[PDB]
């Protein structure tokens, strides 16, 4: 149970509270309930790729602070 | 009157026909006028299609030129068409002899945009763009230019990306997309679909800038409380590119703020 960062392109940027085990699904649910973006809208970036609904955190070596970057669709 | 950008019209006006009562939502969106209206008195109400992005910058860029800016002045960018098509064949996909059309297309921005910075008088200036602003072929074969102009700046990006080299960050994001990796996907997935099913993501803003040379900052109403109730695209430009104010209830529609 650690932490990560999600920046946006103005420069915004979110923290939240997460778990490895966490699936990219649930990563995306956080988002929403703290910023008030839908799911469907968004796009989650680490290292230049984009990361996958159903695979989990431990998937892709996040780590405490890591820094991912919120890509959004248009409604 | 077949204006795809509505005559001006008092702002404060605007925004009290448009947000009636007392619900959360519209007194912040109340808010949000109110702030705009400290500095700009009108607005002019852009067509709210697919467009509404590339209507809003252009009719402003257009409307404020005083001088032609040199990337469009440079002859080159008229055997642009040409250059990238014989590399790219891939570009014959473009959804609209393409080298001929949209040769013409850049032709027109070109003409126009010069027509326009040679003007002295404001009511001139206006009235000039008022009647290409008219929802017929010129205006919609502007965008076609603007949206080129476009993907040739996204493929460079790219490009440089690929060899190492000083790229704007927001580079990067556009091609992280599952469905932008390469210019390829991003013409077929995204700038074809755009004005036709859709306008452009915040990312494309920033594309949309890089191209046209121009600052694009941006009354975001519904972001009324938050940091980025302006938001600038790109967040840190070049001093010298021309500024151009837009408003936004959403980030598909766009409308035009009036004076300074």
């Amino acid at each position: 149970g650690m932490q990560i960062f999600v920046k946006t392109l103005t420069g915004k940027t979110i923290t939240l509270e997460v778990e490895p085990s966490d699936t990219i699904e649930n990563v995306k649910a956080k988002i929403q309930d703290k910023e008030g973006i839908p799911p469907d809208q968004q796009r989650l970036i680490f290292a230049g790729k984009q990361l996958e609904d159903g695979r989990t955190l431990s998937d892709y070596n996040i780590q405490k602070e890591s820094t991912l970057h919120l890509v959004l669709r248009l409604r | 009157p077949r204006l795809s950008v509505a005559p001006e019209m008092d702002i404060m006006d605007y925004c009290k026909k448009e947000w009636r009562g007392n619900t959360q939502k519209a007194t912040c969106m109340k808010m949000g006028y109110e702030e705009v209206s400290q500095k700009f008195t009108s607005i002019r109400r852009v067509r709210g299609d697919n467009y509404s992005a590339l209507r809003a910058t252009l009719f402003q860029a257009m409307s404020q030129a005083v001088g032609l800016p040199p990337w469009l002045q440079d002859p080159e960018l008229m055997l642009l068409p040409e250059k990238l098509i014989s590399k790219y064949n891939w570009i014959k996909q473009w959804k609209l002899d393409l080298v001929d059309k949209i040769k013409e297309s850049l032709t027109l921005l070109r003409k126009k945009w010069a027509g326009l910075a040679e003007m002295r008088t404001a009511e001139a200036r206006q009235i000039a763009c008022d009647e290409l602003f008219t929802n017929e072929a010129e205006e919609y074969s502007l965008y076609e230019a603007v949206k080129f102009l476009m993907l040739n700046r996204a493929i460079e990006l790219y490009n440089d990306k690929e060899k190492g080299k000083e790229v704007p960050f927001f580079s990067v994001l556009l091609f992280a997309r599952d469905t932008s990796n390469d210019p390829g996907q991003l013409l077929r997935n995204h700038l074809n679909q755009v004005g036709h099913t859709g306008g452009l993501e915040q990312v494309e803003m920033f594309l949309l800038a890089y191209a046209v040379r121009h600052t694009i900052q941006v009354y975001r109403l519904s972001k009324y409380n938050t940091e980025e109730f302006i938001t600038v695209y790109p967040t840190d430009p070049p001093k010298d590119w021309p500024v151009v104010t837009l408003i936004a209830e959403d980030d598909r529609h766009y409308n035009i703020p009036v004076r300074v």
